[PDB]
Parts: C-alpha cells; structure tokens; sequence
C-alpha cells in the first residue's frame, strides 16, 4: 500500500544491531526497528566514496 | 523478562505459555468429565430422594 524508504550510513561493525528487536547503539539510540518489522534491511560498503 | 532482551523472551515466554495455557485445559478438561460423572451422580440421589 505505501512504502517507507529510509536511509543512513553506519559503521561495519555496528549494521548486526540493524536488525529489529535487538540491541546496540544504533538500535538503541539512534534508530529503531519495531517489534514487528517486514521490512527488508539493504546493506553494502561505499568505502571508495 | 529479567536476564534476557525481550525478543528472544518471548519465545522463552511461548514454552511457558504454551506449556502453562495446555496446563489448564488438562485441568478444565478434567473437571468438565469429573463433573460429568457427579452430575451423573447427581441425578442418582435426585431419583432415590
């Protein structure tokens, strides 16, 4: 029906707390998941730019 | 709830839920075809008062 697309940029080590429902600081205080989520995560490296 | 984040609690909590929700119907299950047995009985003494 309406899609929500929202983008940032976050370490590599940090991107396994991007994943709803758990914890670390980007879940924590920076952005959150919900309890129920059917989003898909997209994740990749721009380290050339 | 204590020790673990909730999202992995709650399928800790389904094993007691599931585990607990089955304990009752066990029990309610039991009363209902004990009861059955008074309620036969019942009517025993009801005939013979």
């Amino acid at each position: 029906t309406n899609v929500y697309a929202d983008s940032f940029v976050i370490r590599g080590d940090e991107v396994r707390q991007i994943a709803p429902g758990q914890t670390g600081k980007i879940a924590d205080y920076n952005y959150k998941l919900p309890d129920d989520f059917t989003g898909c995560v997209i994740a990749w490296n721009s380290n050339n730019l | 709830l204590s020790r673990l984040d909730k999202v992995e609690a709650e399928v800790q909590i389904d094993r007691l839920i599931t585990g607990r929700l089955q304990s009752l119907q066990t029990y309610v299950t039991q009363q209902l075809i004990r009861a059955a047995e008074i309620r036969a009985s019942a009517n025993l003494a009801a005939t013979k008062m």
